């Protein structure tokens, strides 16, 4: 319950849970726990910790929900680069055959960019109000540019934010390898 | 408690107000639409769920149909009413109606048959411990600290001129009038037409209901105000909305506030507001028509001008004879008016045994709101 | 695919916590690899998945 | 891009190609003028497949309809339709003057009129970025469908050589000959150019059609009006790879390289169970996907008739099965499963063989979303038995002395017929000797 406010905090927010019923409760329990003999509660103390609990977890996937479009970018990333629907990737793998057949350039990184963009106009135009759209680049290894030009060349997945909570960096390393078989 | 534990949904005619008890205004008021998906896919926008609703269908309003629950002031629907009932309870406030009780709104004109069905969806269905089915027309009397008088609500519903004396309505002069602030808004776009600026977008006319409320003032006599015009007055402002098109206003902003009188702009035969305010005291017993005279309350959302209090009192003797003092009380707020007066009844002392439950819901069924 | 798409996305309009949001997720990315090429005792399948990815190339040219 | 121009020909197949425009806009949940839902966007990811993209919204089609009748494209200005049929790029206004009932009329027809139609498929090819191919949707009913479609598979062979040919042919009735009655003579001449100027084709048959049609369809009669329902939807069907999202084959030479052993071998079977829908009210319970693919390798189904003596010493090699949209697509390698503990079909040993699964977004439109449809396309070897049949019509009526001078009043004057049924006789003994 600790680690979740602190992700709300990588959201940015001074707000206890939605609503202000949260703010209250503190207030109403130091008074309570003083009046009493010398006696602390604690058969009580775990029962509005689950209404604690229930208000907090299903908040922390609605400040997303509004904001990050998280899982949609759990639906995203999979069909740029664990393949999930053809007619995006064979229509970005025509355009993309003349410029990976020749060795790579210290210039291929322009080029290979831009029809990208317009990969995604032969294919999409209802996910430009998304950031999906805004959310793709070249990856590029550490290969020779002696290469072929097709080994080297992958898609990822740019993330940034609170949603880089949810992409660590052990994720999409196991990606980038399943992505090149 | 329920001192402010006490929940004030005030669900209005085109708005739900919701908030907590002992607050001069509500905590979230937003207008009141849900979105049904035609064919599910992938979506676009905000994640994965099963209907936008609220604040997010009025994100997206152009990959969704709106459809407002509460059409006309009066539900239509019940299962969508429902749905906003579950927005309004877990996202646009957060706490359970089952510890805390609910003190939710009514029309001064809905029938009985859904007064029953209102009754049968809190109880059953929100599961809520007790709650309260108030009239509007009392609360925004009561938040102008009368128990008497005729409150002349005119919201983004049916027109009501509810006179009520002592807490108890009179059950010949609630009259139903067709003019709505919406109403208003529509006739706005139409004459805007004639200036030769034409809407074709819905975001665009969005702004033309706010504009009714914030750039357009109401003078006193606008047959004068006219009269300045032709020889030149300065009252014509143009608003810009970065875009080619204009939304200006000069020979259209007396026009609309005087469709109040003259229903004949929007083409009717109808009563107006002052018309239909002097036909439901011309109806009332002759010994409590001087309480209401003195107790004139303005409230909603359409008579919300700068300037609109003077204009009824300057005009209601006009009409009304001259041998009754008629006292126009005008609050400046008065879209809050129905929720100020219900927050404040979650904090009266004389409501800690009007409360409708489970319990006496158990022993009588849906028949309990009698009362 | 179907397994594993049919795996994490299912599971996490159930999940109602985060930390549930990546144990649905760590659960699937580490699979994913496994039955694709690399784990460490899947090295009998892809000497064969790489065997057969340079036969094509010699076959067509 | 993979634009491909559709080259509709003949009395029966401009029909049914005009009900596969028509069918692929109400799925689309688009207006054939307009645009009104945009849920045809969120639902449909690519629907600019076989249409011109977008800048008006408006899609046009990618078809082209000649025909000899004038008939047929006046079965389109006599429709309501024609917001999505243009009248200088989709069609012209009457082609042909040929009555027709003759293969030399469509034939000369076609070397004079060489000019116009070399200029109404770069009128609608002025969009393509990559062409795929050209699918000739021709008939072999009458001399119409079968004498143009000779002259165009020789001229798009040389003129466009590393493009997809595909034909959807269907042949007339056979048990009737006053419908075509140089039904026996044109079969043979387009079959000559489908072995050897041609790669796949797509076979179809009437008395295979009325096997069916008295089977769920309820009409005795040979219909010429409700024909151009079922060849529409099992079109496409085999597309929906490449209009939705695919995954592996998710073009159309993906599906279609898969199922050729080797030419002058390709004639493929077509199956596609729900041709009538009473998945109406019983699709409540969920139509399950483990006992509806097996029929899609029973003949209960087919479009083109055989005996069922030649269903166990002859035997399929390439069976691809499509199934659509969820019905619990993780229990889909469990249907595939049950297949070969039945061996609904008989499968080679020798050498590799195939049943290939795969799936695809349903529709948005309610009739075509919880109604399980199954595409079938065998490749069978018994496929000769109706090749024999025709043959054994060809023979008769050559020494019956019709067409063998009255067809040789223009382009034979020479005797060129025992040419054409050697090479037909090539082609079948080709087929029976790849099954083992």
């Amino acid at each position: 319950i600790g680690k979740s406010i602190n992700f709300l905090h990588q959201v940015c927010h001074d707000q206890t849970p939605a609503s202000k019923a949260m703010a209250v409760g503190k207030s109403a329990e130091s008074p309570k726990d003083a009046a009493e003999l010398f006696t602390d509660l604690e058969n009580a103390f775990q029962t509005k910790i689950d209404a604690a609990y229930f208000d907090t977890s299903k908040y922390l996937l609605d400040v997303l929900n509004k904001n990050y479009n998280l899982l949609e970018h759990m639906q995203a990333m999979r069909r740029y680069l664990l393949l999930g629907q053809g007619d995006f990737i064979r229509h970005l793998m025509d355009l993309l055959k003349p410029e990976l057949v020749r060795p790579a350039t210290t210039l291929y990184q322009h080029n290979l960019t831009g029809i990208l963009e317009t990969a995604v106009r032969a294919t999409n135009a209802q996910f430009d109000n998304p950031e999906i759209l805004k959310r793709l680049d070249v990856r590029l290894l550490e290969v020779s540019p002696g290469d072929t030009g097709w080994d080297v060349f992958s898609l990822d997945y740019h993330v940034d934010g609170p949603i880089a909570t949810v992409f660590t960096r052990e994720c999409m390393s196991h990606y980038l390898r399943v992505f090149n078989f | 408690e329920d001192d402010i534990a006490a929940l004030v949904v005030d669900n209005g005619s085109g708005m739900c107000k919701a908030g907590f008890a002992g607050d001069d205004a509500p905590r979230a008021v937003f207008p009141s639409i849900v979105g049904r998906p035609r064919h599910q896919g992938v979506m676009v926008g905000m994640g994965q769920k099963d209907s936008y609703v609220g604040d997010e269908a009025q994100s997206k309003r152009g990959i969704l149909t709106l459809k407002y629950p509460i059409e006309h002031g009066i539900v239509t629907n019940w299962d969508d009413m429902e749905k906003i009932w579950h927005h309004t309870f877990y996202n646009e406030l957060r706490v359970a109606p089952e510890e805390h009780p609910v003190l939710l709104t009514e029309a001064p004109l809905n029938p009985k048959a859904n007064r029953e069905k209102m009754t049968q969806i809190m109880f059953e269905t929100f599961n809520t411990p007790a709650m309260y089915v108030a009239i509007q027309a009392v609360l925004s009397l009561y938040a102008s600290g009368r128990t008497t008088g005729i409150v002349m609500d005119s919201g983004d519903g049916v027109t009501h001129t509810v006179p009520i004396y002592e807490g108890y309505a009179l059950p010949h002069a609630i009259l139903r009038l067709d003019l709505a602030g919406r109403d208003l808004t529509d006739y706005l776009m139409k004459i805007l037409t004639e200036r030769g600026y034409s809407f074709t977008t819905t975001a665009e006319r969005e702004i033309v209901r706010d504009i009714k409320e914030k750039l357009c003032y109401v003078a006193l006599d606008f047959e004068q105000e006219m009269a300045t015009a032709a020889s030149s007055s300065s009252l014509e402002k143009s608003y810009e909305l970065p875009d080619g098109q204009v939304i200006t206003i000069g020979n259209e902003r007396f026009r609309c506030p005087e469709a109040l009188f003259q229903p004949s702009f929007l083409g009717m035969e109808s009563c107006g507001i002052h018309e239909t305010t002097y036909n439901s005291i011309m109806k009332c017993d002759v010994d409590i028509r001087k309480d209401l005279y003195a107790n004139t309350v303005l409230s909603g959302g359409t008579t919300m001008y700068p300037g609109i209090a003077d204009r009824m009192q300057k005009e209601i003797t006009a009409l009304a004879p001259s041998t009754m003092k008629i006292k126009i009380i005008a609050p400046p707020e008065r879209k809050y008016s129905v929720w100020i007066g219900g927050s404040i009844l979650a904090s009266l002392s004389t409501f800690q045994q009007m409360w409708i439950s489970k319990q006496e819901y158990d022993e009588s069924g849906p028949s309990i709101v009698h009362r | 695919l179907e397994c594993s798409w049919d795996e994490l996305w299912n599971k996490v309009l159930k999940a109602q916590d985060l930390d549930h949001i990546i144990a649905a997720h760590d659960v699937f990315l580490d699979t994913i690899i496994s039955r694709c090429l690399l784990d460490s005792e899947s090295r009998a399948l892809l000497n064969q998945l790489r065997a057969v990815f340079d036969q094509i190339i010699e076959f067509q040219n | 891009p993979r634009e491909i121009i559709t080259l509709q020909l003949g009395q029966c197949g401009n029909q049914i190609g005009f009900e596969f425009w028509k069918q692929l806009c109400a799925e689309h949940g688009i207006s054939p003028e307009g645009i009104v839902e945009e849920f045809a966007t969120e639902g449909t990811d690519r629907k600019d497949v076989f249409f011109y993209q977008a800048d008006d919204e408006h899609y046009i089609p990618r078809a082209v309809l000649l025909d000899l009748e004038p008939r047929v494209i006046h079965s389109i200005l006599n429709s309501p339709y024609a917001n999505l049929y243009n009248p200088e790029n989709i069609y012209l206004s009457e082609h042909g003057g040929g009555a027709g009932n003759n293969w030399a009329s469509g034939f000369s027809q076609g070397e004079k009129i060489h000019e116009d139609i070399f200029d109404i498929i770069d009128r609608e090819a002025d969009g393509s970025d990559s062409l795929e191919g050209f699918v000739l949707c021709h008939s072999i009913a009458g001399g119409t469908g079968s004498g143009l479609g000779s002259y165009l598979l020789e001229r798009l062979n040389d003129r466009y050589p590393k493009k997809l040919v595909q034909t959807y042919s269907v042949f007339p009735n056979q048990d009737e000959m006053s419908h075509v009655v140089v039904q026996p003579y044109n079969s043979l001449l387009t079959l000559k150019r489908l072995t050897q100027n041609a790669d796949c084709v797509v076979v179809l048959d009437n008395t295979a059609l009325n096997r069916i049609a008295t089977d769920r369809l309820h009409i005795q009669n040979p219909s010429f009006s409700q024909i151009n329902q079922l060849v529409s939807t099992i079109m496409s069907a085999s597309t929906t790879t490449l209009r939705y999202p695919g995954y592996m084959n998710n073009d159309l030479i993906g599906l279609i390289a898969s199922l050729i052993p080797t030419p002058r071998l390709h004639f493929l079977m077509t199956g596609y169970t729900p041709l009538t829908t009473d998945q109406s009210v019983a699709s409540v319970r969920k139509t399950t996907v483990l006992d509806v693919m097996r029929r899609l390798l029973q003949p209960k189904n087919v479009m083109v008739s055989t005996g069922r003596d030649r269903q166990t010493n002859h035997c399929y090699i390439a069976i691809l099965n499509i199934i659509q949209g969820e019905v619990d697509p993780t229990q889909v390698h469990k249907s595939l499963q049950r297949i070969r503990e039945r061996k609904l079909a008989n499968f080679i040993p020798w050498g590799p063989a195939s049943i290939q699964v795969a799936l695809s977004r349903k529709s948005p439109y309610l009739p075509s979303a919880h109604r399980v449809s199954g595409l079938m396309m065998a490749n069978h070897t018994n496929i000769s038995s109706l090749f024999e049949r025709t043959c054994r019509q060809y023979d008769k009526l050559r020494k019956r002395e019709a067409f063998l001078e009255q067809f040789r009043k223009e382009d034979i004057f020479k005797d060129n017929f025992d040419e054409l049924d050697n090479s037909r006789e090539i082609v079948q003994q080709l087929i029976d000797e790849y099954h083992a």
